[PDB]
């Protein structure tokens, strides 16, 4: 067996980090005093789950995360919430000063302060691990430890561990919900330095989050708890062929070989079906073909676009539930026919597929229903780069006042490193169409 | 609509359904880099210490 | 993240006695120093301006300066003076006399140390320092000379903490003498290049609200400071409570300055409300938003239609739909997007606080980086020269040390500031 | 009151909608580049489709098509037509077309099918008779050429044996009803139409422009509906609506059916509308052709009034509401 290291970074990724640890350990049947039942290996195991948890000789069953964040605040209720006892403390590294959204304060300025001290607890869990697969990292484009302290930390994992596969859980920069006016500076510059780095990146733009939990949950004005138990779900389907025993998706280096052909187009758009409120009384189960029609409603992308108008490269299905591959190619053949679905000439047009009997876990207290199915698609379209051409506007308009320009160069920063991040913006959105027309 | 490497097991199975075939920087690297822009920082202050100085 | 406060004159430590009282109410601390509150909200980020004494007590983390012993004794009598830690009343006997000179450079160097000691040592008990407000008048000799002054040393010595002001401009309708716009040109020339922001609270604006809109006859300044208790608590509030935002000194500025001398603000407060007098009926979210962007609840005397607005942002206190102020401060911006910027995407930014302040069920403070602030500082540069192409009154400040050459200089560097501000206000 | 930007300057079309909107006391007009727009009358090339329906609190909705230019290239357009089975290779209203590329694909070997029979070989780009004089034509300006069958006996309206085409004006609003303009115009050739000079292409090209006898019959080369259907009646016996109208109608919710699923903004966070032009060629068995369909058009002048006003009710007011029809619905 191989172990695979999650690494939470800023706000966004260490409350997203809660709410995916939460809901492994129900899945798994953790408890959050980290025993588990049903492992009779004891202390240990070979097992698919111990590609996540440790065990303990007295038991215990540990994540193989560390959540890294410049201020103490939010990693203080991981050290004092229901899931305490989860957690090494060395685990858990706390700043004092955050980085103030500032890209260039988290990256450089105190960014240097801890990117030493993070590599070794890093290189502590490392340590652990018969045979590491790689890293799955959690932060957002826009926090400024979110986005400058992962550049930080990322470039060294391509040195300490060249080996290993680096993925990526970036939260995309949404109005509705943002903290700060000067995030579309940090997402250009975090993901030119970050790119080379990361293997396969799966984007949420919380606009896209917002709006499924408006509509499909009846959630008026979502919070953070309601998009993160939603982003989990999302994040859990994802990570389980990592978890659970199966023929597809079974370590890092899978994501590449099926959803990453061409190296820096490496964002794989992810659309997820059904999300039902758990507020309605009654309600009809929704089947293989319905949800997996839902696959190609833009309405439920993780990232607002239009693939009919792109091209599509890759694309798998991860279903869980009462799923049987019969339906599955039944709705595929039908939703052949209705669709527009136009792969690139030199890939083939189909659909890696995995089931997965357990049907979706949802949280006691949620704002999700249970169901009989679900699925997750995972489709690298071009579609995707609309994130970026948007992104790339906001970042063009601020810039061409310099406005915000001193904060990041009072740091240490060069007014070159900002066009420097743009230009390779402005490849790969070039890129991007070139596979797309 | 080909269906092939069929893998079964007891928590569900997986498949590909096809519909048509086709037709880093060092270590130091990073220390000069991170140490510059402390330099143009220390340089930034130096200039502000030395002005509220005059 | 303590935050320092300093206040220093006349008008200085007047406006800041209120302050205290106004948020020590919320936080449900009494003038014993004692916590006798309803909810914990009150205490959770309660460090942020009081240090904690034994027993239990806390002790606002207040440094007051003055050059005269006269207001600062008041301060002391009271009904919140009690609070303040004697240790902490940094005072000389001679007065600055309302002239800059005096306090910059003469009567307020003997002064400066002693205040800079009381500084330091409220410095090191600090966990993470985020830096320093202070409130003071730029139209006097105390607050508003020595006041720059001691924001240019706490800079040298605190060269990378946040440096706050509430400066109240001076207005002919409100004024002490005729020199108020000499130190208030000197006093803004500091301020444009040693704090990252200033709250523009301008008397001219705090009479006409006075006069106008709450008819009062013959406002006092006990009328004016009720209007700045009101602001000062309203901007501080994602500062002293928890909530989504989490908001501090650092993060504020950053977001709101986009260039680095333009880092003076418009406050706004809405429903304005006239001491003792208590209307029953709360406003709903479309009034509260209407207002805090109406000029009449501006308390910088400038038109926001006259200028566009860098940044924005507002705070909302009460029980009541953030969809509501969602879609109310949505609507505001849509109608209006011509007074936006372009180039600054989504420079408006909303937050709420459940507590409202004492006295109203629901309130919005409104903190505006316009282009229209030059209008502000227009008007008292036009003011500075009436006089000093006559170098009338120049004897008071020559007589000092100081030198013709300095005027023009701060002339100059303001009517900069008012170039730079009307560059962006047509790009 | 809502708001509107306004991308295309050259649209003679938007220009009168922006014209009425602002008029309406309800509508304010911001400037090219501000985001919170309610609505986009946009430019034509790379109008960027992937930046609108972003804008929290706005309802946003253009009028474009993302997508549209499938039908509104002429090379596009002939690959729709072979490919989709919703119009097949046997397709009744569609001349024979095909792509060549300059640097013959599989128009040679139906050439060929007419020496087999001498039939009429004209074709277009323009129009010749032996493939060689085409062929060098289009390596002749580099770009990629679409030739296709000349309809050589087309219908003369006399007096004066003469060409024309029909422009009808189509509106697809947000919810893709698909609505005909009622007012129809012939674009007229004031040259008597003749097979044997070819190269004197005034009488033979309809386009109004190019047609630089400008004005002999009828007014700028244009005979509306209410004429022709007289003429019609008159002359052949017959009316608009059975001998001619039908068949468009089935053209114009063939041809915008097809494509529904790739350009339907039903379910999408940003909203189209978009004005079609279409042009067609009657022959002299009263049949309808298609002949180009025009994303971009422009309006004839009695008209815009009209059309213009329609444009407002029917697909800027049906999502922006404020304070008999001239319009067919073309069910679907
Ligand atoms: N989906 C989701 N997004 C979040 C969450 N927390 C923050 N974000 C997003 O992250 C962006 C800012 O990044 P943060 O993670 O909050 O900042 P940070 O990483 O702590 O870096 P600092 O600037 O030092 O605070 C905002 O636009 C938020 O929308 C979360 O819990 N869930
Ligand atoms: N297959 C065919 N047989 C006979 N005549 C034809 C024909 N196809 C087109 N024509 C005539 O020749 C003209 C060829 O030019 P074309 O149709 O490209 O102009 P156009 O339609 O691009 C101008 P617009 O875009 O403004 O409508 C047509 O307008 C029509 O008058
Ligand atoms: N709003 C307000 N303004 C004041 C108050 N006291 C003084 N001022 C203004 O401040 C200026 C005088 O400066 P002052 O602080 O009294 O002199 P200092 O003691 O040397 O700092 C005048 O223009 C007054 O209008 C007050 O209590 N409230
Ligand atoms: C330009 O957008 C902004 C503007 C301001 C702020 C931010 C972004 C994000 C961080 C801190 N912040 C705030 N700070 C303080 N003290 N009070 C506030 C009151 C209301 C509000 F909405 C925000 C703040
Ligand atoms: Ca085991
Ligand atoms: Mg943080
Ligand atoms: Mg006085």
């Amino acid at each position: 067996m191989r172990e695979c290291i999650s690494i939470h970074v800023g706000q966004a990724g260490v409350q997203i980090g809660n709410a995916c640890w939460e809901l492994y350990c129900l899945e798994h049947g953790i408890q959050p005093d980290g025993q588990m039942p049903s492992d009779k290996t004891i202390g240990g195991g070979d097992d698919s789950f111990n590609t996540f948890f440790s065990e303990t000789g007295a038991g215990k069953h540990v994540p193989r995360a560390v959540f890294v964040d410049l201020e103490p605040t939010v990693i203080d209720e991981v050290r004092t919430g229901t899931y305490r006892q989860l957690f090494h403390p060395e685990q858990l590294i706390t700043g004092k000063e955050d980085a103030a959204n500032n890209y260039a304060r988290g990256h450089y300025t105190i960014g240097k302060e801890i990117i030493d001290l993070v590599l070794d607890r890093i290189r502590k869990l490392a340590d652990q691990c018969t045979g590491l697969q790689g890293f799955l990292v959690f932060h957002s484009f826009g926090g400024g430890t979110g986005s400058g302290f992962t550049s930080l930390l990322m470039e060294r994992l391509s040195v300490d561990y060249g080996k290993k596969s680096k993925l990526e859980f970036s939260i995309y920069p949404a109005p509705q919900v943002s903290t700060a006016v000067v995030e579309p500076y940090n997402s250009i510059l975090t993901t030119h330095t970050t790119l080379e780095h990361s293997d396969c990146a799966f984007m949420v733009d919380n606009e896209a989050i917002y709006d499924i939990c408006r509509r499909n949950l009846d959630i008026e004005r979502p919070t953070y708890t309601n998009l993160n138990r939603l982003i989990s779900q999302i994040v859990s389907s994802i990570t389980a062929s990592l978890r659970f025993d199966g023929a597809l998706n079974v370590d890092l280096t899978e994501f590449q070989t099926n959803l990453v052909p061409y190296p820096r187009i490496h964002f794989p758009l992810a659309t997820y079906a059904p999300v039902i409120s758990a507020e309605k009384a009654y309600h009809e189960q929704l089947s293989v073909a319905e949800i997996t029609n839902a696959c190609f409603e833009p309405a439920n992308q993780m990232v607002k676009c239009d693939p009919r108008h792109g091209k599509y490269m890759a694309c798998c299905l991860l279903y869980r539930g009462d799923v049987v591959p019969k339906d599955v190619n039944a709705a595929i053949a039908t939703i052949k026919t209705k669709r527009s679905i136009q792969f690139v000439d030199w890939c083939p047009t189909g659909f890696k597929v995995g089931i997965n009997y357990q049907p979706p876990t949802v949280v006691p207290g949620g704002d999700l229903a249970k169901v009989q199915r679900a699925v997750c698609m995972l489709s690298n379209t071009t579609a995707i780069a609309e994130a970026w051409a948007r992104l790339d506007h906001k970042f063009d308009l601020m810039y061409a006042k310099r406005a915000f320009v001193h904060w990041y160069v009072g740091e240490g920063m060069e007014e070159g490193e900002f066009s420097e991040a743009r230009e390779d913006m402005a490849a790969l959105e070039k890129d991007y169409e070139e596979v797309g027309v | 609509m080909e269906v092939i490497e069929l893998n079964k097991c007891t928590s569900g199975q997986s498949f590909e359904v096809i519909l048509k075939p086709p037709s880093d920087p060092s270590l130091e690297e990073i220390q000069k880099k991170l140490e510059a822009a402390e330099e143009r920082r220390k340089y930034q202050e130096a200039e502000l210490l030395k002005h509220l100085a005059e | 993240r303590e935050i320092v406060h300093i206040q220093a004159g006349q008008c200085g430590n007047q406006i800041g006695a209120k302050f205290w009282e106004v948020i020590s109410d919320e936080h449900g601390i009494d003038p014993t120093g004692s916590y006798h509150g309803d909810s914990d909200l009150q205490l959770e980020r309660i460090n942020v301006y009081y240090n904690e004494a034994t027993g239990n007590k806390y002790v606002p983390r207040a440094i007051l300066v003055d050059l005269e012993p006269g207001t600062m004794d008041s301060v002391r009598s009271g009904p919140f003076g009690q609070i303040f830690r004697p240790d902490n009343f940094v005072f000389g006997q001679s007065g600055a006399g309302n002239n800059w000179a005096k306090g910059h450079y003469t009567e307020g160097a003997e002064l400066v140390d002693s205040v800079l000691d009381v500084v330091r040592k409220e410095s090191e008990s600090c966990d993470c320092l985020q830096g320093f407000q202070l409130t003071h008048s730029l139209g006097g000799g105390t607050g508003s000379g020595m006041g720059t002054l001691l924001i240019s040393k706490i800079r040298e010595e605190y060269p990378d903490r946040i440096m706050n002001t509430f400066s109240v401009m001076p207005s002919p309708k409100v004024s002490d003498t005729v020199v108020e716009p000499y130190n208030a040109t000197l006093s803004v020339h500091q301020l444009v290049e040693n704090t990252d922001e200033t709250y523009c609270i301008d008397n001219e604006a705090l009479y006409d609200i006075c006069f106008r809109t709450l008819k009062l006859t013959t406002p006092t300044y006990g009328d004016l400071n009720h209007l700045v208790s009101a602001t000062m608590s309203g901007v501080t509030t994602c500062l002293r409570f928890p909530g989504q935002l989490n908001a501090d000194l650092r993060k504020l500025a950053v977001n709101m300055v986009p260039f680095p001398r333009l880092h003076f603000f418009m406050p706004g407060f809405a429903p304005l409300t006239s001491r003792g007098s208590q209307q029953y009926r709360a406003l709903t979210v479309p009034e509260l938003t209407q207002q805090m962007f109406d000029s009449k609840n501006m308390m910088a005397a400038c038109d926001p239609r006259h200028g566009r607005y860098l940044t924005v942002a507002a705070i909302f206190r009460g029980r009541m739909s953030m969809k509501e102020v969602d879609e109310q401060m949505l609507n505001v911006q849509n109608k209006n997007s011509s007074y936006f910027v372009e180039w600054i995407p989504n420079n408006v930014k909303t937050a709420v606080c459940d507590i409202p302040p004492r006295g109203l069920k629901m309130s919005a403070t409104f903190i505006g980086n316009s282009t229209a602030i030059q209008e502000l500082f227009k008007r008292i540069s036009e003011q500075f020269t009436a006089m000093f192409r006559r170098k009338a009154f120049l004897h008071w400040y020559t007589g000092e040390g100081m030198d013709e050459m300095e005027f023009t200089e701060a002339e100059s560097n303001m009517n900069d500031l008012v170039s730079e501000y009307q560059q962006y206000q047509d790009a | 009151m809502y708001t509107f930007v306004v991308r295309d300057e050259n649209s003679s079309v938007y220009a009168e909608v922006s014209r009425l909107l602002l008029a309406t006391g309800q509508w304010k007009r911001l400037r090219k580049d501000n985001p919170r727009f309610n609505l986009m009358l946009g430019e034509r090339n790379r109008l960027p489709f992937g930046r609108l329906g972003h804008e929290p609190g706005l309802v946003q909705l253009v009028n474009y098509y993302r997508g549209a230019d499938k039908l509104c290239r002429k090379a596009s357009l002939v690959k729709l037509i072979k490919t989709s089975p919703e119009l097949s290779e046997s397709c009744t209203w569609f001349p024979e077309s095909y792509v060549i590329y300059p640097t013959r694909e599989v128009f040679l070997a139906a050439y060929n099918r007419r020496r087999e029979g001498r039939e009429g070989n004209v074709w277009i780009a323009l129009i010749s008779s032996e493939a060689s004089e085409l062929l060098d034509f289009i390596d002749e300006q580099g770009q990629v050429h679409v030739i296709q069958k000349y309809l050589e006996k087309p219908l003369l309206l006399e007096p004066g044996h003469r060409k024309f085409d029909i422009r009808s004006w189509v509106l697809v609003d947000h919810l893709y009803n698909i609505y005909l303009y009622r007012e129809g115009v012939l674009r007229t050739s004031s040259e008597p139409y003749n097979s044997a000079n070819f190269q004197d292409k005034t009488c033979h090209l309809t386009n109004h422009c190019i047609q630089k006898n400008y004005g002999r019959y009828e007014e700028g080369n244009e005979m509306f509906f209410e004429e022709f259907n007289q003429y019609l009646m008159d002359a052949l016996n017959t009316t608009l609506e059975n001998s001619i109208l039908l068949q468009i109608k089935h053209i114009i919710r063939s041809c915008l059916m097809c494509i529904e699923p790739a350009i339907s903004t039903k379910h999408l966070h940003y909203q189209s509308f978009q004005l079609f032009g279409f042009d067609f060629m009657v022959d002299e068995e009263l049949k309808v052709w298609l002949i180009e369909v025009n994303g971009a058009p422009a309006c004839a002048q009695k008209l815009y009034a009209e059309l213009c006003q329609g444009i407002v009710d029917v697909a800027i007011s049906s999502v922006f509401p404020l304070a008999t029809s001239i319009f067919i619905k073309l069910h679907h």
